[PDB]
């Protein structure tokens, strides 16, 4: 059974989860706009940046963000964006979201000058948790949780950080031993999740750089966030 | 440094 002084946390956080949310009019591009490799990146790069607003927005509601170090807050914002933006996007294509047009979105991403060894592990990433039939709770969840890691480099108070995800962690396995009695190793699972998704964050790093050489065109804002000159 | 993030922090 959950607490009282949880099912209030759970609220407040499932409440951010689904208050902002990125316009029709961009994300319809997924559809509309031709399917070329330089219009397939352009609308996923306007993804990202949009979403990086909303993740920003997202997180300042978490509770206790804001009594943290100025300095710690954009480690874990610079820290946690990529691995927010996979679950988000694997959520997507996981509850084949309408405004997502999963097939469409997927064809902007297997050829958007993404490398292959980079793109099967993203979509094996992407299979593989699907298959976790994950609840918006739990995405919701993981999601603060990947947000609040304390383990995030250039951290000072990472002491402050465990106290704010201790919480949710909680939460999260409250609600895994309520809702999957049956499968017990479910909320380990969901942890799993935690770990590959930092593995992607190399991978990552080495995009950018790939498509930076390229004279591919960012934003000031993802340049900001991703660290690139 | 970090002009965007900060700025999106306090608005
Ligand atoms: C800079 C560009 C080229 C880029 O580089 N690496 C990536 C990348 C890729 Cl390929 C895969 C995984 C992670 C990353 Cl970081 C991207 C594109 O990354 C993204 C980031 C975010 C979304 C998004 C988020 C929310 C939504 C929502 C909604 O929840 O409101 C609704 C509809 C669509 C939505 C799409 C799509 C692609």
């Amino acid at each position: 059974e959950l607490t009282p002084d949880q099912q209030t946390l759970l609220h407040f956080i499932m409440d951010s989860y689904n208050k902002q949310r990125m316009p029709q009019e961009i994300t319809n591009k997924i559809l509309k706009e031709e399917f070329s490799a330089e219009e397939n990146f352009l609308i996923l790069t306007e993804m990202a940046t949009n979403h990086v607003q909303v993740l920003v927005e997202f997180t300042k509601k978490l509770p206790g963000f804001q009594t943290l170090d100025h300095e710690d807050q954009i480690a874990l914002l610079k820290g946690s964006a990529v691995e927010a933006m996979f679950l988000r996007s694997a959520e997507i294509f996981n509850k084949k979201l309408p405004s997502g047009h999963s097939d469409l979105l997927e064809e902007r991403i297997r050829n958007s000058g993404i490398s292959d060894e980079y793109i099967t592990p993203m979509f094996s990433f992407y299979k593989s948790i699907g298959e976790l039939k994950m609840t918006q709770e739990e995405y919701a969840l993981l999601t603060a949780i990947v947000i609040l890691s304390p383990d995030r480099q250039y951290i000072k108070d990472r002491e402050a950080v465990e106290k704010l995800q201790e919480p949710l962690l909680d939460v999260l396995q409250k609600l895994c031993k309520i809702h999957q009695p049956e499968n017990p190793q479910h909320f380990a699972c969901l942890l799993g999740r935690l770990t590959e998704l930092r593995t992607f964050n190399h991978h990552h790093a080495e995009m950018l750089m790939s498509w930076r050489v390229n004279d591919h065109k960012f934003t000031p804002l993802l340049c900001e966030i991703w660290d690139v000159q | 440094d970090h002009q965007l993030l900060r700025y999106l922090l306090d608005k």
